Order: C-alpha cells, then structure tokens, then sequence
C-alpha cells in the first residue's frame, strides 16, 4: 500500500524526489478511485438490489433515495478502466492531464455534474426517510441490520455510505492540486492539469448548488404548509395586507435563521427570519405553526425598499431602515446570536438589496 | 457494540486528514502523506469501555457550505482543528466553525484541537508568521478559546512526533459517551 514499495521498486533509484512523489499522488489518485467504485457497488448489490427485489419499498421511493445508480457507477468505471489502459504502459505513469480532462473536462465534465447532482441533491431528505421507516416498521428495520452487518460494509451504515460520491467529488481537486505540485511547470502538461482542476471545482460548486436548491425547496413547501398569514386576511396598516397570500414555495431562499427584534425599549419578540430573494419574511414560531402577523409594524419587508447599517455599540445588531416614504419611521433593530452570525446576515442582507 | 460517530471540522490548512491518519494507524506516514481518508470504523478504549468509532474527513469541503451540512447528521462528538502555526485557523474558530457546528449538531460536544504543535517552536514559522506579523498561537489562547465556545476540552497535538494524539481521540471519546 504505496507506490515506492510495491510496484516502481527497482525502477525507484533512477528518480528524482518530485517524480517519486509525483507518482505517488497519482498512484493514489487510482487506488483511491478502484477503492470508490468498489463502495458504490457495496452499494448497489447490498442495499439497491436487494430493497428492489425483494420490494422493501415502494419504487416512487427508491427512484428517490437511489436516482441513477447504474449510471454513476458507469462514469467511474470508465474512467476506471482508462485508468488501467494507461498503467498498462508501464509503472511510471507519463502525462495525465488527458485522462483528467477526459473526465472533469467539457461533456465529460456536463455528464458527470448531471449524474453527480442528481444522485446527491435529495439525498438528506431520502435518508431522513429511511430513518422513519426503520423506527416505524420492523420488516424494514431487520432488513438493513442484515445488510449492514455484511463485511462488505466495513461496519458502515447506509447513511456512512451513500454520502461516498460527494465526498469523492471534493477530494478531486486536492488530488490535482497536489499532483500539479510535483509536475514541472512551462509543460502544457501541467496547464491542462490546471484547468482539469479548476473544471472539478465548477463541478463541485455545481453540486453544492443542486443540494441548496434541492433542499431549500423542500423545507419551503414544509414551511408554506405551516404558514399562517390569517392576521393579514384583514389589515392594520395598509403594507401588510398585501402578503396575506404570500406563498413562500415560488421564491427562493438564501438564508434563515432565529433573530430577536427589539421593537421598543423594553420589549423584544423572538423571530426566526427567512431572507428571500425580493423579500426579508418575520416569523413567529408558535408551536408549529409559522405567524406572519404585525407589531403598527409589518413583518415582510421588501429589500429593493431598505438600507442595511450596523450598530456601532452593540456588535450582535444590526437595523433595517424602510425607505419608502411610506414607510415606518422606525427601524427594525434586529439581534443575531453572535457577532458571527451578526457578520452574515449583514453580508447576505447587503449583497441581496443590491441585487433587489 | 457501543458505536460512536466523530466528525472533523477546521479550516482546509489545518491538518485534519493527516491527524485522522496517524490515530487510525498509530502511525505518522514516512514516505508519503495520503490526501485521501475514506469513512472508516476505529476501534478504541476508554475508561474500560470498547468503542466503534466512526471517523469522518471534510478536507476539501471547505468552501462549499451546502455540500458539508451533509455530514453533521447523528454526529456524536467534533473535533474542532486549528493549526498553531495559523492564528488565522484559530480566528475561524468562532468566526466559521463554531456557529456552523452549533447549529447544525445541537447539544453535540466539542473538543477543540491545536495541530501542529511542534511548530510552536520552529524557527522557519516563527519568522515566517513575523512578516504578516503574526506568531504561533499559545496553548493559554487555545484554551481561552475553548471556553470561549463551549468546548467540553482543549487538547494539542503534533501529528509528525503522534504527540497528544491518542489524547484527541480518547477525549473526543469521553465526551461521545457522556
Ligand atoms: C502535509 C502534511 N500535513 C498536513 C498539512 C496540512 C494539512 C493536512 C491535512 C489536510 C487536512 O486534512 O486539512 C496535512 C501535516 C500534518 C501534521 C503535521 C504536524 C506537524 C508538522 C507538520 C504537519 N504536517
């Protein structure tokens, strides 16, 4: 298990320190890519297979925790395969960067972010699924105990397991980086290394954006469901009554979090405060329910009619200042949970009113 | 079998992947320093009882804040790194890490780690850290930190010397069992 013992022994001395390390990166980088491939199919023989077979359950939710498994173990078997091409001509491995664009590269690269978001995007929410059904029925339960009791699993779970791609994802660009590293600049080997490196993080940053939307989705309709904007079926003043059909699934979301409004000098209101794309949403938790109601003070506001400022004694705050004329003469002084916090909201508030 | 899940946080400079080697192999790697730690099972003793240890990396998934959420889920216990060759690792602490890991595992323990901690001294960093003017971080800083974010303890390492490393892991451990 490592490249300047087992093969490249004899052929070791006639190296330099870089070109050994250089074949070490790489060594891994194929090692580390067999080692993939063999999870993803641990997958697909202990867990897809047999819940399909012998119908653990219904397909509409299989499809769903396991979208496009056969095509994703295709991309890297592939891959995988031109891989051993290419160690065929011997155990010093020569130029890489076409087999790297040959992946993360062009259609290559569209292929494999498809495959790769559409298997990852819904995937908490698949596994949060399966939690419930294994509490909730003992067949199923029993089921995957069996199945994660075979060696095959490492002593892995499900959970442990099915997160394998993503994580392979975000490993490839450090394996680049580092192989990069040891490879002599001025070569177009190394350029294309270098692009082929920076296609992966596209990629990544492709995936990341098919979770957030994915997800971000999904927790808006469960919020929508648990809406209640009924104080705005009537009115007090005339800007909120506007929202008493907000429907939070036909936007989208770029942050949330608790927040505590100090709407006078001694009294406060605990939010927890969705910021949209046109709009910043006051909440109320009330049990389960989500209130939009006023105080008068409205509780939507429409960012492409507010400023941003921070509070230079109190680090946690920060104000909104409505600026149509119509507006409150108040400002909403709004407290994050930490300075932190204070920072990112500030930063995310400030970027999406110059987008408003 | 008592199975315990431990997640590794920390800015992509800090060592974590490394640390997480030398523990699973009671070995820091001579010839050659793996990017690559894949989910794995160690096993380990504490206070007389067997524990499975689920080990989890996030190096590499530091600048995509949607993709490492997926690995909080049933966490039992995080290691939180920085490097003590990094003040800037350590200002992340509660910058990034602490409200990310706050958040997203409620109530989980945390250990805060100094890597790294053979650096404390070498020349090369001290005046290295000079020009931006900076230097190693102290272990009375570390531990500020700690309690400054609620850590159930503070523990430096040294993953070259395997210094404190089983330390990490046996503390990280305690707090999982608690
Ligand atoms: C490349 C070897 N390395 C290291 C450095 C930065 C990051 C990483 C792991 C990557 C990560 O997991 O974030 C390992 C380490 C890891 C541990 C070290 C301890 C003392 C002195 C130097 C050390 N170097």
């Amino acid at each position: 298990q490592n490249w300047q013992h087992t093969v490249g022994k004899d052929v070791v001395a006639g190296l330099t320190q870089r070109e050994i390390d250089r074949q070490e990166v790489i060594n891994e980088l194929f090692v580390t890519e067999a080692s993939h491939l063999r999870t993803l199919r641990v997958l697909d023989l202990i867990f897809y297979q047999r819940m399909k077979k012998e119908n653990l359950m219904p397909r509409e939710e299989l499809a769903r925790l396991f979208p496009n498994l056969p095509e994703l173990i295709e991309i890297h078997n592939s891959w995988c395969e031109a891989m051993k091409k290419l160690r065929e001509e011997g155990p010093i491995i020569k130029e890489i960067s076409d087999l790297m664009l040959a992946r993360f590269d062009g259609p290559a690269r569209e292929e494999l972010q498809q495959v790769a978001a559409q298997f990852c995007s819904y995937q908490s929410i698949a596994l949060e699924l399966i939690k419930t059904k294994q509490r909730k029925e003992s067949r199923f339960q029993l089921f995957m105990q069996e199945a994660e009791s075979h060696p095959q699993c490492r002593r892995l779970q499900l959970r442990d397991l099915i997160i394998s791609e993503m994580q392979r994802l975000t490993k490839y660009p450090l394996l680049l980086e580092s192989i990069i590293k040891h490879t002599e600049g001025g070569t177009s080997e190394h350029e294309k290394l270098c692009r082929a490196r920076d296609q992966c993080r596209e990629i990544l940053k492709y995936v990341n954006e098919a979770v957030k939307q994915t997800e971000n989705r999904h927790r808006l309709e469960g919020y929508q469901k648990r809406l209640d904007a009924t104080a705005l079926e009537r009115a007090s003043n005339p800007l909120a009554a506007e929202f008493k059909s907000l429907d939070l699934t036909t936007r989208k979301m770029i942050h949330e979090g608790p927040l505590t409004w100090r709407i006078s000098k001694d009294k406060t209101l605990d939010l927890h405060v969705l910021l949209l794309e046109d709009l910043l949403v006051l909440l109320q938790k009330q049990d389960e329910k989500l209130l939009l109601k006023c105080h008068t003070f409205s509780p939507v506001l429409k960012l492409n009619a507010v400023l941003i400022r921070s509070v230079a004694t109190d680090k946690r705050a920060f104000f909104i200042i409505c600026t149509s004329k119509l507006g409150p003469p108040q400002i909403y002084e709004l407290v994050a949970l930490t300075s932190s916090d204070k920072n990112t909201w500030m930063e995310l508030l400030e970027e999406a009113v110059r987008n408003a | 079998a008592i199975r315990k899940k431990l997640v590794i946080v920390g800015d992509g400079a800090c060592g974590k992947t490394c640390l997480l080697i030398v523990f699973s192999k009671d070995q820091f790697p001579e010839v050659y320093v793996p990017t690559v730690f894949e989910n794995y099972v160690a096993d380990i003793e504490v206070d007389g009882k067997q524990v499975e240890l689920a080990l989890w990396d996030t190096a590499g998934q530091e600048d995509y804040d949607r993709l490492r959420p997926l690995s909080y889920p049933d966490t039992d216990v995080i290691l939180m790194c920085f490097s003590i060759d990094s003040p800037d690792s350590l200002e992340n602490i509660p910058e990034k890490w602490t409200p990310e890991v706050k958040h997203f595992c409620p109530n989980v323990p945390i250990i805060l780690v100094g890597n790294k901690k053979d650096l404390r001294n070498d020349e090369h960093t001290r005046r290295e850290l000079a020009k931006m003017k900076q230097e190693p971080v102290k272990p009375e800083e570390g531990r500020d930190m700690a309690n400054r974010i609620g850590a159930f303890g503070y523990m430096e390492c040294s993953a070259k010397t395997k210094d404190g490393v089983r330390e990490v892991f046996e503390m990280a451990t305690r707090a999982a069992l608690q």
